[PDB]
């Protein structure tokens, strides 16, 4: 529920690591950065962190996945001009 | 006084739980004290992954407690339209009725869900199904102010003058 990472595969040479972020985060630009014991800090790479309408906890949370699509996926949308009997 | 796990399951969404609990005991249709199963539960909450679940380990798809509200019923009430399609294509019967005389359109139109409404016309629900009162859906659109539903159902050949059993008109 919190910043959190586990190693769910890993061979010889790699680890697959799923990496968890709290649903209360502060959203925006974030860097990435391993720290080796005895070593200095290497950035692993940069991402960008977001409201999520499909988390329970968020605030932002919606319970219809037609919804969600609807107000934050499509890009198509229609604004209603004219009169109100047109 | 607590729910029965399975259902706890369904409304968290939580697959690795129902799969354990599934796994332990085979029944997906089990009872809680009001009667619904943890299909119901799923389909209130529009929880996919754990309804897919249940529906591929043998739940009834067509469940009908004693008040008749099968798991479509609630899905279209709630304007669930992912859970509405995927219990159709699971066979979810069109027709069912409740206690009180109500179709799965009569819920979606009640609570004005076009989209529910056009994919339960799309698949035959009748449109001049009626309640115990005699309220066809276009009555509940009417009821609910929802001007859309009232379009959507006057476009599929609604009557526009159908009476309940009070003699009441949508107008
Ligand atoms: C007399 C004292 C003892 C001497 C013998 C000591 C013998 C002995 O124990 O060796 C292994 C040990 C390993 O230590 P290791 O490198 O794993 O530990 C890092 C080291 O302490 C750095 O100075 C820390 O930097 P900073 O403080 O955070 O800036 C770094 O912090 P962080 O990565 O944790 O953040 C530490 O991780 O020390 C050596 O480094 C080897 C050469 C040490 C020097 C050899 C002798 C000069």
């Amino acid at each position: 529920k919190w910043w959190s990472a586990v190693v769910e595969e890993r061979d010889a040479q790699s680890w697959t690591i799923s990496v968890t972020t709290p649903a209360d985060a502060v959203i925006g630009h974030y860097s990435l950065l391993l720290q080796v014991s005895g070593r200095k800090q290497l950035l692993l790479g940069q991402f960008t962190l977001l409201f999520n309408p499909w988390n329970r906890e968020d605030a932002v949370f919606l319970k219809n996945e037609a919804q969600r699509m609807e107000y934050l996926l499509n890009q198509n949308g229609l604004i209603y001009l004219g009169t109100a009997d047109c | 006084v607590r729910l029965p796990a399975l259902h706890i399951a369904a409304r968290n969404d939580d697959t690795r739980t129902a799969a354990v609990l599934l796994q332990n005991d085979p029944n997906p249709d089990v009872l809680s004290k009001t009667g619904f199963t943890p299909l119901h539960i799923a389909a209130h909450y529009e929880n996919l992954n754990v309804a897919q679940l249940l529906l591929n380990r043998g739940a009834s798809v067509n469940f009908t407690p004693q008040n008749g509200i099968t798991p479509l019923h609630i899905a279209s009430r709630r304007g669930n339209v992912i859970m509405v399609r995927l219990l159709l294509d699971r066979g979810a019967q069109i027709e069912t009725k409740t206690k009180d005389e109500l179709t799965p359109l009569h819920c979606a139109a009640r609570n004005g869900h076009v989209r529910i409404s056009e994919i339960l016309l799309d698949h035959g629900a009748p449109i001049q199904a009626k309640t115990k009162n005699g309220l066809s859906p276009i009555h509940m659109a009417a009821q609910g102010d929802h001007l859309d539903c009232v379009r959507l159902l006057l476009q599929y050949d609604a009557e526009i003058d159908d009476i309940t059993l009070d003699h009441l008109t949508p107008l």
